[PDB]
């Protein structure tokens, strides 16, 4: 059984329908669970460990073609770490997310 | 040309070579051998020749060219033809730009109401959906310019679309989301199909070898190649041993990579060898049927896109006869789309036009000068606030009009490639817009541009709403005739309009955990859902209305029973019983009446469209078949079709049936029953030796009305190896054992 | 009973009849419901009052009596969720499945 | 409330020389239409396994066993014994199995019935996931499980599952548990253990017999 | 391993599960397969249970045998899996192990 570290909110009703009197609590989890990367995590997903983030760095930048706003950082932050290999003018190759995923993983 | 002649002069790096483009929109040429250079280019609906640009998402401008519609309007024509023609205008417009081959159509599915890309899809139904790609792709490939069918897999949420898993069960698969492609990929043989970006029940569709070779290429019989969504690919050495031809963009590691295989004898050569004949051969086409000095009348390509607009539009409600309105008085239009029109998506499907029409000056125009066009803002399509100005304004000007028509719908940042919408509803200080105007001018008429369904809780305070969709470039004039009934509206939705988000089938999974999304409901998306469970729609699909009137007469069947292995013609009569002419739709349903499998109560199987002036009466044919009647069926991986009673339903709508007739399908296999130690009492009344042994049974077992159910529930459900514990140890393991040979021999 | 499940979820309809003409003539009506699962009320506006008894035991008629007069006060609440009409339920889509097959597809999604 | 009317059910249970009493039934109700939802608690797996539990407290406080029944997902009773329940891990531990959990480990009933049907292509009385995995490792139950009239459809792969008790008696069961040890096919200290089990409820439900017991049936109608 | 023509304390080898299965493959943990003596088997199904996975010479019968067992639920088509996983490991060997061009000296061996 597993918790997620959040806000539950406790509600006292006359029925399923009916709540009349709701408070708000905080559940904090004791179990972290090691993030362990790999050719299709996302780029979002650099920005779990201190480490990734660092090399998340001017890596959406290599995206060459870095209103339509919204779907541009939808494109960035979604991108699997290989997918890379296809928008980064040949500056990204399987070799470097090679080492790139020794070094995430230690 | 001897093809394999020339593949054999080639050293192996130059095949490996065309395995790849050459850069972005451009395939690689090998010039020692004369091997040129073909252009591939988007636009499910338009042109978008991009100059200089290194662009997949429709970013950077690009060549003027022509926007028609957005799938989902013309989807609502219901009009076979017309889309075939727009084919041929998009074939003249590559023909004039060098482009190769055209991206596009894409037919997937329509899953949930929020997929971004909806407005670049046809339809929710998978006939439908197959019908308009592949007339799509026929009116296109006329003037000699190849497709490429979008998105073979399940693509059907933008939401971590690169790594998402599409985890489909093999009916569903089967009857719902490959069938749209099926259809198109028979009667069209486009010349290319584009890959999505997700797996497949864990497989990137990229290198999902049973789904490009298996079912796209051995089964179905595709002769063209495979080509992959813009950076889809995973690894091209797997996706080259599963049957995709060409990755886009250019990626020259996998050429390094194909080489290497072979030479480790991990990929053997003669694969890598029909590769480049494929290619090759489709390459080959385009230059051979590519006519120089080629043009195009802009001029006329705009009269082309009004003509499909004004059928691509569903009157949705009409009350007392507001519609069409009368030239004269005055007419107050309202609301900044009027001003700023929203007639397309954004995304790789984006044209830039090459005309663009004025609203208000198209609703003057036909108005003439015996009515007066007035013009006032409204809100404010950048914010979600009320204005204060803007709503006296408004107000005071329909005060004093006869009669108002609002432009309302979705702002250009809802709908969009690579995200999915967050809620079904149109901006707030628009639905406040309605009720307000509506409060000082009962004679509200509203009009909504937008590319996908949306709530509509203000619908008792319009007396009108036409679902205008993405018109494209000319939907002004296309509106002002349908106003003023110059045309007459003749659309039927292709979705479903749900009333809420909340009651659509892809709710409890949508976009699921992650990267992981199960298609839990089935058999039972769009209608099929909503007809299941009961469960009434805002609008059902197939649903529009016409300013004339039509009665339908004399359904009709050649043969009252056919073998599944036969063919069958179906006859039914529609005249226009008012007096403005029109065109009318016809919807032709299924329904399998006893089935020992779970199946949606209709499916819709044939359609058309006809053209009648006043008192005129014609007759429609459709023809039924096997793929009428059958399911799929996973164990002998095969369609079947079960003996008995199908109900024919021709309506107006998918809620709307007027006649029927049954016939009685009867097939043509015959399953031997095979017995063993938990077949129930009851199936032994399948052969004549099992039920000899019945009747001796049924008494071994040693226990008034009151309980006369349940006795008799008893005796027919219990397992073979289940009388053991009932029959005072006469009957055993070993009976049993002896009763299974006798069973089965 | 054990050993089948119910076809619909519809009251008998001789008595559902018998509600609406006795409510044409005398509107001030109870209604007393017996039964050991969920049922259709499509007579429900026209009864005033609706006690669900279910399947009380031997001792129904006095329990019964004392809730109609008030000498014990009703203190029951559903303890499972009465749908409006069979269709609207969760399982509809798959039960009682196909063959000797039930996939339970709904997943957490269970009654209420 | 449920407490009291258990009590009363085990003093009816001593007078009438009754030793365990086969209840009280657990399972979810996932349709309305489902024949013996009459003999079920609800559709919501805490207020199941509530009442389920102090059920089983006030039958055993007098001294008699119980029989938690229809142990798996016997949620319909269409084809119950050759269906097949296709339940995902979530679904059947956050929902069906918890009604059962709090039960079993709150009121401790000294055996636990199995059902018809099968659960993800394995039919209950032998399925050693849910019978041992999760009935006897995960949970601790100490009593032992006995099958549903007629639901075995192996004995000696029921006893490798985790099945002590086959109702009702089948004679060929016995001789063939006998031929699995003698073959090397069931080591016979499985079959020790199972005799430990059964042994040890049924010594319990002699030892604690009340002998003379009556009741009184006037107080039980107002009960 | 091959198995004997005669039976051993009342049960015919080529299907006496405590010798082929018990000693054999459990006690002494022979990885190989068990193989008739030539018509040995007695019934094919009886033997496959026992654990002899290749009946010689070639008996048709018995593969309409075993196919029936499997699909009237008397013979787990696991213990089928089990057995042609035995089977073509060795099978699988032997090819691997051969040497083509193979040629031997008779003169040599007669003097060995």
């Amino acid at each position: 059984w597993m918790v997620e570290t959040g806000a539950f909110e406790i509600l006292i009703g006359r029925s399923s329908q009916d709540i009349v009197l709701a408070e708000t609590v905080m559940v904090r989890s004791t179990v972290s669970r090691k993030i362990v990367y790999h050719r299709n995590s996302t780029v979002a997903d650099l920005m779990l460990t201190e480490k990734g983030a660092a090399f998340a760095q001017k890596l959406r930048g290599m995206i060459p073609f870095g209103e339509y706003a919204e779907m541009l950082e939808a494109f960035k932050e979604s991108v699997p770490l290989r997918g890379l290999i296809s928008f980064s003018a040949g500056r990204f190759t399987e070799e470097d997310l090679s080492k790139l995923l020794e070094y995430l993983n230690g | 040309r001897d093809l394999k002649a020339l593949i054999s002069q080639m050293t192996l790096e130059e095949k490996a070579s065309l395995c790849t483009g050459r850069d972005t929109w451009h395939t690689q040429p090998i010039e020692r051998l004369g091997i040129p250079s073909v252009m591939m280019t988007d636009g499910p609906h338009g042109l978008r020749k991009q100059k200089a640009a290194s662009d997949h998402l429709g970013l950077f401008d690009s060549v003027p060219s022509t926007c028609f519609p957005s799938a989902v309007g013309v989807a609502s024509s219901w009009n076979r033809d017309l889309i075939e023609r727009m084919g041929q205008a998009l074939g003249k417009e590559c023909q004039a730009e060098n482009v190769a081959v055209l991206l596009g159509p894409g037919a997937n599915i329509k899953r949930s109401p929020l997929c971004g890309r909806n407005f670049e899809y046809f339809s929710e139904d998978p006939y439908l959906s197959s019908e308009m790609a592949a007339h799509h792709i026929m009116g296109v490939q006329s003037q000699g310019v190849g497709t490429s069918l979008k998105h073979f897999a399940a693509n059907n949420q933008e939401y971590r679309r690169m790594t998402s898993d599409s985890v489909v069960n093999e009916r569903t698969l089967r009857e719902i989301y490959l069938t749209s492609f099926e259809g198109a990929v028979k009667k069209a043989r486009p010349w290319t199909v584009m890959c999505s970006y997700n797996k497949v029940n864990g497989e990137y569709a990229a290198e999902n070898e049973r789904l490009l070779t298996g079912i796209l290429k051995q089964e179905w019989g595709h002769e063209g190649f495979v080509v992959s969504d813009w950076g889809a690919v995973n690894d091209r050495v797997k996706s080259l041993a599963a049957g995709l031809e060409l990755e886009m963009p250019h990626e020259g590691a996998g050429t390094k990579q194909i080489i290497e295989a072979v030479e480790s004898g991990q990929l053997a050569e003669e694969k890598l060898d029909l590769a480049v004949e494929r290619l090759l051969t489709v390459i080959f086409r385009s230059v051979d049927q590519h006519k120089e000095g080629a043009v195009y009348d802009p001029e006329a390509h705009h009269k082309l896109a009004r003509e499909i607009a004004a059928e691509s539009m569903v009157l949705l409600k009409n009350e007392d006869r507001i519609l069409p309105l009368k030239r004269e008085g005055t007419i107050a239009v309202i609301g900044e789309l009027a001003k700023v029109p929203r007639y397309q998506g954004s995304g790789s499907s984006q044209i830039k036009p090459t005309r663009l029409d004025d609203i208000v000056f198209e609703l003057a125009a036909s108005a003439g000068e015996h009515a007066r066009v007035t013009y006032t803002q409204g809100y404010d399509l950048k914010s979600d606030d009320i204005n204060a100005v803007l709503t006296e304004e408004a107000l005071q000007a329909a005060k004093e009009a006869s009669v108002a028509v609002l432009f309302a719908g979705l702002p250009k940042r809802y709908e969009s490639e690579g995200f999915d919408r967050k809620h079904m509803r149109m901006p707030d200080n628009q639905i406040a817009l309605i009720e307000a105007v509506a409060a000082v001018q009962p004679n509200l008429v509203v009009v909504l541009c937008n590319g996908a369904p949306i709530e509509m809780p203000w619908l008792p305070q319009a007396k009108a709403v036409l679902e205008a969709y993405l018109g494209g470039q000319a939907l002004g004039g296309a509106i002002a005739d349908l106003l003023f009934g110059d045309a007459n509206p003749s659309g039927k939705l292709a979705e479903t309009f749900p009333v809420q988000l909340s009651d659509n089938p892809s709710f409890l999974n949508f976009p699921g955990e992650g990267d992981r999304v199960e298609y839990r409901e089935g058999l039972f998306v769009g209608y099929r859902y909503y007809d299941k469970k009961q469960l009434r729609p805002l609008f059902p699909f197939g649903h529009g209305l016409s300013y004339t009137t039509f009665a339908y007469s004399n359904l009709s069947v050649d043969k009252k029973e056919i073998l599944d292995t036969e063919t069958l013609k179906v006859c039914v009569n529609v005249k226009n019983t008012g007096e403005r002419a029109g065109k009318e739709i016809v919807q032709l349903y299924v329904r399998d009446v006893e089935s020992s499998v779970i199946r949606p109560l209709k499916e819709l199987k044939g359609f058309d469209k006809v053209f009648l002036a006043p008192g005129e009466e014609k007759t429609l044919t459709f023809e039924l078949g096997k793929r009428s009647f059958a399911y799929y069926d996973p164990s002998i991986k095969d369609w079947m079709v079960e003996t008995g009673a199908f109900e024919i339903l021709i309506g107006r709508s998918s809620q709307d049936i007027v006649l029927a007739e049954t016939v009685m399908v009867r097939s043509t296999v015959s399953r031997k029953i095979v017995y063993h130690r938990n077949s129930t009492v009851a199936d032994l009344m399948l052969t004549e030796k099992g039920a000899a042994f019945a009747q001796k049974l049924r008494g071994m077992i040693p226990f008034g009305e009151e309980y006369a159910e349940m006795l008799e529930a008893f005796k027919e459900s219990v397992p073979l190896r289940g009388l053991i514990s009932f029959s005072a140890g006469r009957f055993t393991e070993e009976d049993l054992s002896k009763l299974l040979e006798y069973l089965n021999g």
